[PDB]
């Protein structure tokens, strides 16, 4: 049991155990869901408060990272911090060098390549965080969800954290083709004030951000009314 | 400088802007570039205007010295000849580019041409000055010979507007004259009047796109006018 120590070495099955444990803080941190609409994309996410005595905005999950495009980190928050920045980073480069907003899926695939290098070397070790990616640029609303391992993918609707097994079951009887923005905030809401486990976690709030037509394709927090 | 002489059916027509500068600021604004030499021949000056002012000086004097010797008016080839032989024994310490013309009766309407250097060429046509450079795709295009009095006095007017459109070193009246049998016919255009220039030219009406709005989009509309 020597082959789960660094990243840098396969085990006798083919598996990188770094990267599976690296897993297992996601998937032990609070819930986010998402939903991909005809007009944009919304997401929100469970805030485990800590104090009661806290400001409101402390800790927040969700950043913009362009005009049109953001980001939501499940799991460890300072990790995805550092995703954050570097994405706030290729967005910039695609306005400077190409003279275009970086179009989503590119954004998602920048994302992924940067998280996967953290799982090569001896001397790193993988990210804690899986972030959840929305845009409207000119290929259309997007959502994507690059998770420690590097790997990316597309979706309808997703379900992060420990919640995720139930939040998934009740995303399942949504209809993606029809539903708008403002129908999708409150279903989306309700999904995780259902999913909360009363016991372990006392305190807590909602965070909800969205991008679509009604913001002009600006990705910006729903103004608190809406809840 | 925008300069010109025309040739046309028994006569000439002599145009000039009227504009005198030390390159990026103007001393005069209504200069007058084209000088009588006598009754019925003019030239047009560029360059140095110390230099032309100087040499259209002494060839009129010799001009009427010889009007008097033989009692007879004189013949455009006579003041060409003249400024000529000026321009060459004097090339290397002046800026001066010369057109004569004329109209007598032995040859009726002529128009010479003499560049620095001090040459003499007789043509139809001739161009002079910084903004002559813009004309000559203009006439190429545009000019043919017989031509009436009328027609080319507006077609040089014309093409004054658009040599001084263009050229930074030219601008304000155009100042036209037409010598034949009859009596000179001086004209003055005030730029308010012009018949050309780029300000009134409904192609560059609009704005060209430079500074578009933050956007989602990489497509391009219309310049911001107003902050955020």
């Amino acid at each position: 049991t020597e082959h789960d120590q660094s990243t840098d070495i396969f085990s006798a099955d083919g598996r990188v155990f770094q990267v599976e444990y690296a897993c297992k803080a996601v998937d032990n941190g609070s819930t986010a869901v998402a939903a991909c609409c005809t007009d944009g994309v919304v997401v929100a996410v469970e805030k485990i408060l800590t104090s009661r005595m806290l400001e409101e905005g402390s800790n927040d999950r969700i950043h913009a990272v362009d005009r049109q495009a953001g980001v939501c980190i499940c799991g460890m928050l300072p990790d995805g911090r550092a995703v954050v920045s570097r994405a706030r980073a290729e967005a910039e480069n695609s306005r400077d060098v190409f003279a275009t907003p970086i179009p989503g899926s590119v954004l998602a695939s920048r994302i992924g390549e940067f998280m996967h290098v953290y799982t090569t070397h001896y001397a790193y070790r993988p990210f804690g965080c899986s972030v959840i990616i929305a845009s409207y640029a000119d290929d259309g609303p997007q959502l994507f969800v690059s998770d420690p391992s590097g790997t990316v993918a597309g979706y309808y609707g997703i379900a992060l954290g420990k919640g995720k097994t139930v939040a998934k079951t009740e995303l399942e009887k949504l209809n993606f083709k029809s539903i708008t923005c403002d129908e999708a905030v409150v279903k989306l809401t309700k999904i995780l004030h259902d999913v909360h486990d009363k016991s372990k976690d006392k305190l807590y709030e909602l965070e909800v951000a969205w991008v679509c037509n009604k913001s002009n394709c600006v990705f910006q927090h729903v103004p608190n009314d809406m809840i | 400088t925008t300069i010109m002489a025309v040739a046309f059916k028994g006569g000439v027509v002599l145009a000039a802007d009227s504009r005198t500068s030390t390159g990026t600021y103007v001393v005069n604004r209504a200069s007058n570039k084209l000088t009588k030499l006598a009754e019925k021949i003019y030239c047009c000056r560029s360059g140095s205007a110390a230099d032309t002012q100087a040499l259209a000086e002494q060839t009129a004097n010799y001009l009427e010295s010889y009007e008097i010797d033989t009692s007879k008016p004189v013949n455009v080839t006579t003041a060409a000849n003249i400024f000529k032989k000026l321009c060459y024994m004097n090339k290397w310490n002046i800026s001066a580019g010369i057109i004569v013309a004329g109209y007598d009766p032995l040859n009726g309407g002529s128009v010479y041409s003499i560049p620095s250097g001090g040459s003499c060429v007789k043509l139809d046509y001739a161009l002079g000055g910084s903004g002559s450079i813009f004309l000559y795709s203009f006439f190429d295009a545009n000019y043919k010979t017989g031509m009436s009095k009328e027609e080319c006095v507006c077609f040089c007017q014309r093409a004054v507007a658009h040599a001084y459109s263009r050229d930074g070193s030219s601008g304000g009246l155009i100042r036209t004259i037409a010598l034949h049998q009859g009596e000179p016919e001086d004209m003055t255009i005030p730029w308010t009047k012009t018949p050309y220039c780029m300000e009134k030219d409904p192609k560059y009406r609009d704005l060209a796109v430079q500074n578009p709005p933050f956007s989602s989009s990489a497509k391009i509309t219309v310049n911001q006018s107003r902050s955020e």
